[PDB]
């Protein structure tokens, strides 16, 4: 893996920023946003922004992947409905 | 003089005021969340707040754990000079002013 150390920051009603393993999982990093934010699981509601986007996308099972090729120095950036 | 001070900017909505506060700890070390908490309250005399730092982006970052605290003083760009003053800077708000955050895409 990575020397490299990244981040999650998450923008919900206020921001956070927490440690991650870069590439994880949907069920892990929304479970990850879920605990810090002391949200259920089922109200975590992330999206991203795609390359080159205005608009954010919904962050899925099927578009973590994507998300996670839109790291900036060393952070990937959420957002938390709500 | 010997004194070590803690800068911290204490918000009322999202323009800040400064206050210098004496803190006996060495200048190197890396407090506890809830020390801080405690040196908030005996300084600003309420326990209704957030404690953040501004990250290397810009934006305002709340802590929420001593891990968060660990990171804001790690990430710190403060140069020693002769004031003797922490590298890092503590921001405080009100714990429901959320217009501090840079949370809009």
């Amino acid at each position: 893996g990575s020397h490299m150390a990244y981040t999650l920051k998450v923008h919900y009603k206020y921001t956070v920023v927490m440690k991650t393993q870069p590439g994880l999982p949907y069920s892990q990093v929304r479970d990850m946003v879920s605990k810090k934010l002391e949200l259920r699981l089922e109200h975590t509601k992330l999206s991203y922004r795609p390359r080159d986007s205005n608009e954010l996308v919904p962050l899925s099972e099927d578009s973590m992947k994507d998300a996670w090729g839109q790291v900036k120095n060393y952070c990937l950036t959420l957002w938390c409905e709500n | 003089h010997m004194t070590n001070w803690l800068r911290v900017y204490y918000y009322e909505d999202t323009i800040s005021t400064i206050k210098d506060i004496a803190v006996e700890e060495d200048l190197s070390s890396t407090p506890l969340l809830k020390d801080l908490l405690e040196l908030t309250r005996r300084e600003f005399q309420r326990e209704d707040i957030a404690l953040n730092y501004r990250d290397a982006e810009g934006d305002l970052v709340r802590l929420l754990s001593d891990e968060d605290v660990a990171l804001m003083v790690r990430q710190a760009r403060g140069l020693p000079s002769q004031k003797r003053l922490f590298p890092w800077k503590l921001h405080i708000t009100q714990k429901d002013n959320y217009r501090v955050y840079n949370t809009m895409p």
